């Protein structure tokens, strides 16, 4: 209109959510509980010698 | 000095050695097993805390 140009109003997103990126250390000692559980049950068997004889 | 007598006497000695040897073997084996069990128990107890 005349010399000036008119532009439409811009709609705005109401909310934003922040989810930052985190470094991944990738440690291996955690989630190894099964090995500890296996260590718990060694179960060495010893039979008395001389009771039979 | 009967020929059977000094043989019976050696037969007496030739069995207490076996009995005592068996007893000492059992004692040693049981002690070793108890030591191993104590070591593994302490190792597990120390191992849990560092993981946590
Ligand atoms: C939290 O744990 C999850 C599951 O272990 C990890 O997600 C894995 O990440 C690796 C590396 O990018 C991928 O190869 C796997 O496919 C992912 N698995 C799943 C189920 O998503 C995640 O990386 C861990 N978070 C941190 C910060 O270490």
């Amino acid at each position: 209109c005349f010399g000036v140009t008119f532009k439409k109003p811009l709609v705005a997103e109401e909310k934003t959510s922040l989810e930052p990126q985190l470094p991944h250390l990738q440690l291996r000692l955690p989630h190894l509980v099964g090995i500890i559980a296996k260590i718990k049950g060694i179960k060495i068997e010893v039979t008395s010698s001389g009771e039979s004889i | 000095n009967n020929n059977y007598s000094k043989l019976r006497s050696m037969g007496y000695a030739l069995t207490g050695a076996v009995q005592t040897l068996a007893q000492i073997s059992d004692i040693n084996d049981q002690n070793l097993q108890q030591g191993i069990y104590l070591l593994r128990d302490h190792i597990v107890t120390l191992m849990e805390a560092t993981l946590h």
